[PDB]
């Protein structure tokens, strides 16, 4: 009606105002400013360890905060916790639903979360007096598949789902404390800020949204991608983040200037990005692709620095240890590989 | 030497036991038949799953027939982007696609000229030629044959198929629509469509799905053996 | 006498 | 006292033999190089059954390089192996390759039987491939070690090969110089059992069982297995047939001359056809290479 | 978690006796199990060990050839078949559960004990002090020394501290020389580098009296200290 | 109805537009400064000797 048309016109005017403000704050691209800096060398990494035991496509992995333990889920109904130093299997947790799409490790190391096509984020207690691992809580309330989950502390976890919403849960009560709405497509990944006061999420609507955890509102919305955003990661500083999308490009967005900074794309690359992860200092942006290998990017110059080609199937998982010591990659070939540089 | 402490060796032994358990579980899972159940909303898939055997996530029904173990995965409760999770079912033995023969007359809830049977045809076209199901056979169940037979006397197929040039009797129309559904397969060499008209007695269609999965298992073994 | 064509 | 000639066959039949061995040569090299490239170029399609095809292609390449050149020149235009260690090494390598090809046929059939009857049971892996290729090569080496010590290039002087150029060089026979004559007979019998009796029985009974359960385009698979068995039987029978004839029966001077000058080249032609028919049968009809 | 043992009593020397240990409240099959004896008015002494899955079995030298340790996972029982018992076997036998993985806490739970009475290159852990007078409110530091360096190349220092309250089974306080066991208040702390270790109990309070034992877990002939007694 | 959705959308756009934005040059300089300040502490960017590497072979 007339009211709806007026509201649409007002929304278009606000969008034009936002774009004009972004253009006004856009004077010099980050690529121009970094043109005088010394490029990194050819970043060569070797497979230090290969973790075997999964019998199906690995879908997610997460490092523990101690940079030694990690958890991985592989849709064979198993959540395996690995000692990455000795390739030992610390735990093998059987899952009720073998359609897991995500997994997480609590920063305290006491819990691991996982979820998938069952729309349930299951929390597992690792430190039990019985010596086994049990389901501490089963969070329900998402009407779409669980796509990502990240622990804030031992009692708070934020999940992203295919029902175009993200939910901040209270694990003790099992109830959704806050629901984040505004995405018009399936939310495919989220990344918590270093201080866990903010988090970004990338959705199939080719847009990323910055959410305030405490308030529950969408602070900012970043566009530019031409397809679904399957991966997101925060810059270690916390004032920027990177998105990996099906359009075979990675993009670095900054929060303060509210716009894109650089695109990490190559003509030889035509497959989408399934995972992104920054280096310890943020100089390197590692991204996993469907062409079975992970490409290392000079985050400050958009120049490809190295290739991690060791997987026979799509590289679905990525992760850099909290100390920057190593980067682990999971893949649909049922193997995880820990990579590291050489002097 | 060994350069392993007592606790390190005990942890290695625990990891070996975990590996043994994982191998046993993998063998058990490999000795199984996984079927993906698809179809429209009111396609009779609930009736089918009743004959074979809280959250609107995924529903797994586990049943056994003639020392063969099946796990059907009803996924119709997922309203999100299908292309974002359909690759999770790459390794399913077969896809059970259910369509309703009665839907050649009823129009969709939107009532925008999009026939329900046309929606089923679109879904079958999308699934059959999906990049993840190039070698996956499809067991097509044509549901509600009895009330379709009852309704075929009043309204013919001309409403849904303007190109239909056959008599409005039951068997000719059923064969026509079955051929149209089978003709959507652009991979007639790599995959086979096992079409069956579901009967009131469960045993007939459970036997049909058993035979179809046995045949596709033999064909997969032949493909892994160099033959075929 | 022992002359013979070669084997396989 | 004998003054023969180096060239044995007359020009037309000799040219026919060279041409036929040339077709065998080109078929074997082209097919086996294509198979090796097609398996190597994919890391993902490195299945154990594929490694069996790799071993079969390797064996056929060794047959191509080794068997037909030496065997053809043994009776086409030369009539004598040169040197002393050359005869030993040639017999060693050609027998190695023939046994490797036959045993890799057996191994391929066995792997097919496993993949056919027990897909998950007796799950064979890369370690199984290494074990089976190692045992095949060890059997090929050991089954001929006693044969590798009787390859003596005996002195056959007062025998000549004056051709148009009057070649002056003493003859040789390259005969199995066993401690006693009877050893060669039992060696021939045990080799015949080890090559054309036990592998053949295994192949036929195993393909019969496979075709039996599959008979319950499933028929085309049965036809393919039957054709493969018939090929392995027929193309390999005459060679060992004439070899057994010569060894046990010993014939008589006319028949012996006839078999030495005519039957053995054709029998070797049939046997060496297998290494050239392997990549067109096991490569094209496998259809995973076709879809690869 | 509960471990109950039975089968003790008066045994004629040279005879046989079977000790049992029924487990409850925890995953028995996932835990390696130890037998630890304590002679009357003497310190602890490790006896035997059976791994999770019965794969690995170890014995002390004084019991090798006469004691057999076996487990029955389905019925959650641990056994110790003893033959040709000598008077030196008179002790109280404890059932100790112990699980091993990265970051695990072995020897965490001990059973109540069953009394047996027979009527007639190892690392040496030294606890020079045998009795220390204490007052509630002050801090008490207990010293320990080992013949070998317990610091392995992987960085772990395999030293364990146990508390045995009067008329009670020992309980774990510190594992691997620095990590406080679950259920232990932060008043207990451990230190030391390679061969000398100290356990300080800041703000000592009642119910902390009893014998404190040090155990090494570097080489499987596990050896305990003489035990330092804390008297109020 | 969609009127409430449009009201929510325009409220969200008004909330997003009112934020304060710094120049892209400043944000680029800050990213460069953070990257160069935490160099030599990045094991992946500058590999460590095998003695300090816990994943040595």
């Amino acid at each position: 009606q007339s009211e709806l048309d007026q509201l649409r016109q007002e929304a278009e005017q606000l969008k034009n105002q936002i774009r004009d403000a972004r253009k006004a704050c856009a004077d010099a691209t980050l690529s121009q400013i970094t043109n005088n800096i010394d490029p990194v060398g050819r970043i060569q990494m070797r497979t230090r360890r290969t973790l075997r035991g999964h019998l199906a496509k690995i879908y997610a992995m997460h490092w523990g905060t101690d940079s030694r333990l990690l958890v991985s889920a592989s849709q064979d109904g198993k959540l395996i916790i690995w000692d990455s130093y000795t390739t030992n299997k610390v735990h093998a947790i059987p899952l009720r639903s073998s359609w897991v799409m995500t997994c997480a490790y609590a920063p305290s190391g006491n819990y691991v979360a996982c979820g998938g096509l069952d729309n349930i984020c299951s929390i597992y207690n690792l430190k039990t007096r019985e010596g086994n691992v049990r389901v501490s809580r089963e969070l329900a309330g998402h009407t779409g598949y669980l796509s990502c989950c990240r622990f804030l502390d031992d009692n708070q976890i934020v999940t992203s789902s295919g029902d175009t919403t993200c939910a901040l849960w209270d694990i003790e009560t099992g109830q959704q404390t806050t629901t984040f709405t505004g995405h018009t497509g399936d939310v495919m990944s989220l990344s918590l800020a270093p201080d866990t006061r903010l988090f970004v999420s990338g959705a199939c609507d080719a847009s990323a949204k910055l959410w305030d955890v405490r308030e529950g509102m969408c602070r900012q919305t970043f566009t530019g991608h031409e397809s679904d955003i399957n991966a997101i990661c925060f810059f270690p500083n916390g004032n920027a983040f990177a998105t990996g999308s099906d359009d075979a490009t990675c993009r670095l967005f900054d929060l303060r200037a509210d716009q894109e900074l650089m695109t990490y794309s190559h003509d030889n690359i035509i497959c989408g990005i399934t995972s992104v992860s920054f280096s310890k200092s943020g100089r390197l942006l590692l991204a996993g692709y469907d062409d079975f290998n992970c490409n290392v990017w000079d985050a400050l110059k958009a120049d490809r620095a190295g290739v991690l080609a060791g997987h026979d199937n799509r590289v679905s998982c990525l992760g850099v240890t909290d100390d920057g010591m190593a980067v682990a990659t999971g893949s649909w070939d049922s193997f995880l590989k820990i990579w590291n540089g050489s002097s | 030497g060994c350069t392993l402490s007592a606790e390190d060796k005990a942890a290695v032994e625990r990891s070996k036991m975990i590996d043994r358990n994982l191998r046993e579980d993998g063998e058990k899972a490999a000795r199984e038949v996984k079927l993906l159940l698809l179809g429209a909303g009111e396609s009779g898939k609930s009736t089918i799953v009743k004959q074979m055997k809280k959250t609107t996530g995924i529903v797994e029904t586990h049943f056994t027939f003639k020392d063969l173990h099946f796990k059907m995965f009803d996924v119709g409760a997922q309203r999100s982007e299908r292309k974002k999770w359909i690759h999770c079912f790459e390794g399913v033995t077969a896809i059970i696609f259910c369509v309703a023969l009665s839907d050649y007359d009823l129009v969709l809830a939107e009532d925008e000229e999009m026939n329900r049977m046309h929606e089923s045809m679109k879904l079958f076209d999308s699934i059959c030629n999906n990049k993840w199901f190039t070698d996956t056979s499809i067991i097509l169940f044509l549901n509600k044959k009895d009330l379709f037979e009852e309704k075929i006397k009043k309204s013919p197929l001309t409403i849904c198929y303007p190109e239909y040039a056959g008599s409005n009797t039951y068997e000719e129309a059923a064969a026509y629509i079955q051929c149209q559904f089978e003709d959507l397969n652009k991979r007639k060499d790599t995959k086979e469509i096992y079409t069956h008209f579901t009967c009131s007695t469960d045993t007939k269609n459970v036997q049909f799905v058993f035979d179809a999965v046995t045949d596709v298992i033999i064909k997969n073994n032949l493909k892994d053996c160099g033959l075929f | 006498v022992p002359n013979l064509p070669q084997r396989f | 006292l004998t003054f023969s000639s180096y060239y044995q066959h007359t020009s037309p039949v000799a040219a026919m033999f060279i041409v036929a061995y040339a077709l065998i040569f080109l078929l074997c090299m082209v097919g086996n190089t294509l198979v090796c490239f097609i398996v190597l170029k994919n890391r993902h399609m490195h299945t154990v059954t594929n490694m069996f095809i790799l071993n079969l292609a390797v064996s056929d390449l060794l047959v191509g390089i080794f068997c037909m050149p030496t065997t053809l020149v043994d009776n086409l235009i030369t009539g004598w192996p040169f040197d002393n260690a050359t005869c030993k090494m040639s017999g060693l390598v050609q027998g190695m390759s023939v046994s490797a090809s036959v045993f890799t046929l057996v191994a391929i059939a066995v792997e097919r039987f496993r993949c056919i009857v027990h897909p998950f049971r007796e799950k064979l892996t890369l370690r199984k491939a290494l074990v089976t290729i190692a045992v095949i090569w060890a059997l090929a080496l050991l089954i001929m070690c006693p044969s590798a010590v009787t390859l003596t290039v005996t002195r056959e002087e007062h025998h000549f090969m004056v051709d148009a150029r009057n070649r002056s060089y003493p003859l040789y026979s390259c005969w199995e110089a066993w401690p006693e004559k009877g050893m060669r007979r039992v060696y021939t019998t045990v080799l015949f059992s080890h090559i054309y009796l036990a592998p053949l029985a295994l192949i036929v009974v195993m393909y019969a069982r496979i075709a039996r359960k599959l008979c319950q385009r499933r028929a085309r698979v049965v036809h393919m297995l039957v054709m493969v068995a018939l090929f392995f039987t027929l193309s390999w029978l005459p060679l060992w047939a004439l070899l057994l004839l010569i060894d046990y029966g010993q014939l008589s001077a006319p028949q012996l001359h006839l078999v030495t000058v005519y039957a053995f080249p054709f029998a070797h032609w049939l046997a060496f056809f297998n290494s050239s028919a392997n990549p067109i049968i096991y490569g094209y009809f496998n259809e995973n290479f076709r879809r690869g | 978690v509960q471990l109950v043992e039975s089968g003790g009593g008066l045994v004629q020397p040279g005879g046989s006796r079977k000790l049992s240990c029924s487990a409850s409240g925890f995953a028995f099959s996932s835990f390696g199990m130890h037998w630890v004896r304590q002679a009357p008015e003497k310190g602890l002494e490790w006896v035997a060990y059976i791994s999770s899955g019965s794969g690995t079995i170890y014995y002390a030298d004084t019991v090798k050839g006469r004691f057999t340790i076996s487990r029955d996972d389905p019925k959650n029982t641990l056994f110790l078949q003893m033959t040709s018992l000598r008077s030196e076997d008179t002790a109280m036998y404890y059932c100790v559960r112990s699980i091993y993985y990265y970051g695990s806490s072995p020897f965490d739970f001990w059973g109540q004990g069953t009394t047996l009475t027979v009527s007639a290159a190892d690392i040496v852990m030294t606890q020079a002090t045998s009795s220390v007078p204490v007052t509630p409110g002050e801090s008490v530091s207990i010293s320990c020394r080992s013949s070998k360096s317990l610091l392995h190349s992987n960085g772990n220092t395999y030293l364990y501290w146990f508390l045995q309250r009067p008329g009670q089974s020992p309980q774990l306080l510190i594992y691997r020389m620095s990590n406080l066991a679950s259920g232990v208040p932060d008043r207990f702390s451990g230190s030391g580098s390679g061969t000398a270790f100290t356990l300080t109990i800041s703000r000592l309070e009642a119910e902390d009296v009893g014998v404190y034992y040090c155990m090494q877990h570097l080489e499987y002939p596990l050896t305990f200290g003489a035990g330092t007694k804390l008297e109020l | 109805a969609s009127i409430a959705q449009a009201r929510k959308l325009v409220e969200q756009l008004k909330m997003e537009a009112n934020i304060d934005r710094i120049k892209v040059s400043k944000a680029a300089a800050d990213l460069m400064a953070y990257c160069e300040a935490h160099a030599k502490e990045d094991p992946l960017l500058t590999p460590v000797p095998a003695s300090e590497n816990p994943f040595r072979e």
